[PDB]
């Protein structure tokens, strides 16, 4: 590990500089150096963590839904023939993106979810875990797709499970998992209504739960709400 | 797209 | 070189996919590659590989005076010590930078600038070469500092001479030299005054040249025009 | 900053 010589501390605070930067690859770099010390993760550091990836791998997806597109209309009826360029480009981006994805499993696999006992820090790391397996799913057309649906479909059901066990329904975790795990559903699984459903419920339970809630906790979760709101708004 | 987070 | 198995029509093509997907990494070592095969480039094949390198070099410029900024308040009076983090992030991030700041200069050296006979393709050459002296300059503190600086003046020079021997003064490539040394002579030379003058002169002769353009010409050389406007009444 | 292009 190219960050094996760096001491945890001087990482965290690096990946905090690279945010500021707009400096994500670094960032993400300076966190898997992190995680690799093997100790457990705090809150802000797993934050940290998701944050550097997310950033990654969005630029990431972007990028293959230009790519894509571009493709499709290569191979359209009347299109002129361009050659292998965009196929393989696309490509290129494709095994780059899934490196990522592979790379973010691996962390959460060697050793973050084994570790994770508390509600807080194991649904995070399931629903990241689901995430990355539905990162793989947007990309994914071999003998493994359906597999690799079923894995993002698994870990997003456990977060679940223990979500709806151990945490409030205001808790943004909870909040985010659930928004997350209803576009699984949507863009995914294929499965609109199921993702309207849970869209729903999550709201509605959240709303009835924001009377327990300080001031800032009320910020916290009212956003993730309002794009509940949002998709919701978009699907129907 | 949809909103994640 | 990496990409010299691609041909180099797959490597511009795949470098104007890079630009759809705003992935500027990966269009600058496409144009690379292109530069690489010896031949000298089409016009649209120079702005691909200035269009490329400025982005990428903009995002490390950006990121260094983030953490230059931090760094400078972590080091005055009264405040806490936080390590030497914040200098050897800000050196990492210094030294990749001078590091594509030294690709281009090669390339240039190696050799673009000696093949390019025609004005348009020289002078913007040589702006290129003072473009990317002019940041390292930015970041230069040793004994080479004023060499660094002189290096950008020179190659400025030299393009300026050529473009008033051989470009009318409404040349969009004649007008971007100008106005970035423009920019050198303000906030690299310690020079406003002539920062000011180069801008206004360069302003006003483009002004009197502009009846004898066509209405794309025009719209492009208003362009540029405008900006030397924009820095004039920022200096003034 | 000032503009370059
Ligand atoms: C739920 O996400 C967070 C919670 C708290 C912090 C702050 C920390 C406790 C001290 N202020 C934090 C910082 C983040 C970042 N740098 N992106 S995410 C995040
Ligand atoms: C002066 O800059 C340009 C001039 C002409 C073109 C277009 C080409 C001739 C066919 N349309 C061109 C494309 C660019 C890009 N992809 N960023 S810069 C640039
Ligand atoms: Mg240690
Ligand atoms: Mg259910
Ligand atoms: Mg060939
Ligand atoms: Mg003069």
């Amino acid at each position: 590990g190219a960050m094996g010589s760096m001491e945890r501390a001087s990482l965290i605070q690096k990946a905090k500089l690279a945010e500021q930067a707009e400096r994500y690859e670094d960032m993400a770099a300076f966190m898997k150096g992190a995680v690799e010390k093997g100790e457990e993760l705090s809150c802000e550091e797993r934050n940290l963590l998701s944050v550097a990836y997310k950033n990654v791998v969005g630029g990431q997806r972007a990028a293959w839904r230009v790519l894509s597109s571009i493709e499709q209309k290569s191979n359209e009826e009347g299109s002129e023939e361009k050659g292998p360029e965009v196929r393989e480009y696309r490509e290129k981006v494709e095994t780059e993106l899934q490196g990522v994805c592979d790379t973010v499993l691996g962390l959460l696999d060697s050793h973050l979810i084994k570790e994770a006992g508390d509600a807080e820090s194991r649904v995070f790391y399931l629903k990241m875990k689901g995430d990355y397996y539905r990162y793989l799913a947007e990309v994914a057309t071999g003998d493994d797709k359906k597999r690799i649906i079923d894995s993002a479909r698994s870990a997003y059901q456990e977060a679940m499970d223990i979500s709806k066990k151990e945490m409030p329904p205001t808790n943004p975790i909870r909040l985010g998992l659930a928004l997350n795990f209803s576009v699984f559903h949507y863009e995914i699984a294929n499965s609109p209504e199921e993702a309207i459903s849970l869209a729903k419920t999550t709201f509605d339970e959240a709303m009835a739960d924001l009377h327990t809630l300080s001031e800032d906790s009320y910020k916290d979760s009212t956003l993730i709400m309002q794009l509940l709101r949002d998709n919701l708004t978009l699907w129907t | 797209f949809p909103a994640t987070v």
